[PDB]
RNA sequence: CCCCACUAUGCUUAGCCCUAAACCUCAACAGUUAAAUCAACAAAACUGCUCGCCAGAACACUACGAGCCACAGCUUAAAACUCAAA
């Protein structure tokens, strides 16, 4: 209200390709989490549920991360058969 | 006994350990260039570590700095202040097209 | 009549006091050979524990007096620009050739570090040997 | 005047070349399967390069190689493990062909 | 020179002209998309009204207030008397994730308007009044 | 049915040298296959199913 | 259940009331990783020491008594009848 105006989240457009544009704006929103924190907020989430949800999803990507982590370190043995007959 | 023994020491090609970008520096809530490095352009918003890759602790003084900064009439707190716009890019966050 | 408790006692000890008891009529070909010339260890099953608090295992880091001057010349000159031939068992690298100079000139009595490695470098390029700091 | 064990490791090259990141090493192509070259540099265990795209056919059983060393041993210690994960292999960067 | 999605700002000296018109007097096109309803007004740099059109303006009821198709035609409805007073540049500034937030703006260029620059300004409270509680279907 | 003779002698030993693989016949030729995989590198359709 | 409006209430102040799945459902302190690792599951298995607590289910977060700014309240907390399980 008091900030100046059209420098947040403000997006220009190239060449008259607007959907770009909007695509780059809805990117940022996302990537900044405002998209996902508009969503949580038209309803109240009780504290006890966002301490649950945030602890879930903490405990979601540790196991994600270290999935991959597993997953990338035996796919270096994914060549072909060294010594294969035997 | 024996002079080609192994000999009680510390590891002597032990590497030092690694240190943020900010690691030894003061961080005002004064140097707005500073803390500007580590908002969003777009929506001010204070990046978390695993895009600042700052410490634990520093990751701590950047924030507590930003929000004395931003209350305090020194930092723009939707935005990024458009003059630190070409400053050195130290986040690992790609965003344009 | 045997015994296939893997995880009492040892095949000895299960084989010694089954033929005591007449359970087997005759010995195993292999028991004499057990019996003249023991295992250091007698094989019995153990399960492997896992170790808490402030249990540790007693494998010590093998170090040496040299690891001090390998260190110190690995950050100051970096690693050679010759290549490790480890097949040779008495190749010398660059690295060793300045911990021999490195351990004569300490023996002739210098006690200094700083300066008993300043010199060291300078034996080595009267010699031909190719120095390049690394900053 | 019998060599200790202690002694051959002390003078050993392998244990005179310290810390294995970043050390150039000479090795050996003994397997070759496809554009797979197993090289052996003297440690535990081989690395497995790829071919380079130039002179992919200098490349071949026996050639010497020049070799820049990450890891003697691949190991990692996944969640929930009470031992480490090994692929029995080291990590290594092919440079070139080593020649006099 | 390079495109920058960033947006001119006021006071420094750029390049970019719209038909001679430097981004500070461009007029501005302000999209608000709730969820059953598109509402749009076009404003002078000065913030002098220009036009306006929302679905419930242009015969949309109800449930129809809500879509995307009502929100393409409300843009149409303000860029056509947008364009009567001398509109053909716009900026917009678009509040509210409802179905009419994208199809407001193709409706704007439909209706002969050219849209240089896309501003958010979606109210997110920063700590803020109590939202209602969870609807419970 | 040609099974085949007993397959060790009054002594007891195998005659075969993978006779405890169970499978003495098949990975005997797999092995004389895989040998002869070997020794090429050392030295380096329609007619027939 | 959905929509709209609105109240006690959520806030402040000054007093009360004294409850929770008040739960890491893990008492405090000290020690150990060797023995047998260990009913099961949870959360590797134990030792010393101390306090608190428990002794079939249900009756029963009940009755009576007592105390309490509590008065449709809280704390402490039975018995009879009943069952061969819980
Ligand atoms: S690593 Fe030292 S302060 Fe961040
Ligand atoms: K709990
Ligand atoms: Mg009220
Ligand atoms: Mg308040
Ligand atoms: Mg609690
Ligand atoms: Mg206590
Ligand atoms: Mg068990
Ligand atoms: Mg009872
Ligand atoms: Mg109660
Ligand atoms: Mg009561
Ligand atoms: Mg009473």
């Amino acid at each position: 209200a008091k900030h100046l105006k059209f420098i947040a989240r403000t997006v220009m457009v190239q060449e008259g390709n607007v959907e770009s544009a909007y695509r780059t704006l809805n990117r940022i929103l996302t990537m900044d989490g405002l998209i996902e924190d508009i969503k949580h907020r038209r309803y109240y989430e009780k504290p006890c549920r966002r301490r649950q949800r945030e602890s879930y999803e903490r405990c979601r990507r540790i196991y994600n991360m270290e999935m991959a982590r597993k997953i990338n370190f035996l796919m270096r043995k994914n060549r072909a058969d060294p010594w294969q007959g035997c | 006994s024996n002079e080609d023994l192994p000999i009680s020491m510390e590891n002597p090609y032990k590497e030092p350990l690694k240190k943020c970008i900010l690691c030894g520096k003061h961080v005002d809530y004064k140097n707005v260039q500073l803390l500007s490095q580590f908002v969003s352009p777009f929506t001010g918003c204070i990046y978390g570590r695993h895009i600042t890759g700052l410490c634990g602790k520093k990751q701590k003084e950047i924030t507590k700095a930003i929000k004395r900064a931003q209350i305090m009439g020194f930092m723009p707190v939707t935005y990024k202040d458009p003059a630190y716009l070409k400053d050195p890019k130290v986040c690992n966050i790609r965003y344009r097209e | 009549a045997g015994s296939r408790l893997e995880t009492v006692g040892s095949i000895f000890s299960r084989t010694r006091d089954l033929v005591r008891a007449g359970v087997l009529k005759e010995k195993p070909l292999w028991f004499d050979v057990y019996d003249a010339f023991p295992p250091l260890r007698e094989p019995v099953f153990q399960r492997p524990r896992v170790r808490y608090g402030k249990a540790k295992a007693p494998i010590q880091d093998i170090w040496y007096h040299e690891d001090r001057i390998r260190a110190k010349f690995y950050s100051v000159y970096g690693s050679g620009q010759r290549a490790f031939d480890l097949f040779n068992p008495n190749f010398k690298s660059t690295c060793q050739r300045f911990v021999e100079k490195y351990t004569e000139l300490q023996k002739l009595g210098e006690t200094d570090e700083e300066k008993l490695f300043v010199e060291t470098g300078k034996a080595l390029l009267a010699e031909g040997v190719i120095l390049r700091r690394v900053g | 005047n019998v060599e200790s064990f202690a002694s051959m490791l002390r003078h050993s090259p392998l244990t005179q070349m310290g810390p294995a990141k970043d050390k150039l090493v000479i090795g050996r192509i003994f397997h070759i399967v496809e554009n797979d070259l197993y090289i052996d540099f003297g440690g535990k265990f081989h690395c497995v390069c790829r071919r380079p795209e130039v002179d992919g056919e200098k490349y071949q059983k026996g050639t010497r190689v020049r070799l820049r060393l990450l890891d003697l041993e691949l190991t990692s210690r996944f969640l929930g493990a009470t031992t480490d994960t090994t692929v029995l292999e080291a990590n290594a960067v092919l440079l070139g062909i080593q020649e006099s | 020179t390079k495109f920058s999605i960033y947006p001119p700002i006021p006071g420094e000296e750029s390049s970019l002209r719209w038909a001679g018109k430097k981004f500070e007097e461009i007029p501005i096109a302000h999209i608000k998309a709730s969820h059953n309803n598109t509402q749009i007004q076009v404003v002078s740099a000065s913030n002098e009204p220009l036009a306006f059109a929302s679905c419930g303006t242009e015969g949309f009821r109800n449930a129809k207030k809500g879509t995307g198709i009502a929100a393409q035609t409300a843009g149409i409805a303000a860029a056509a008397r947008a364009k009567q007073k001398g509109v053909i540049h716009i900026r917009v500034v678009v509040k509210g994730l409802g179905p009419g937030r994208l199809s407001a703006m193709h409706g704007l260029i439909m209706g002969g308007l050219e849209v240089i620059s896309i501003t958010d300004n979606t109210p997110i409270p920063h700590x803020g009044c109590r939202p209602r509680k969870a609807r419970k279907l | 049915p040609r099974q085949r003779a007993i397959q060790w002698g009054e002594d007891g030993r195998p005659f075969h040298y993978l006779f405890y693989t169970g499978k003495q016949s098949y990975y005997s030729l797999m092995h004389d296959v895989y040998g002869m995989l070997l020794n090429l590198e050392k030295h380096q359709v329609i007619g027939s199913r």
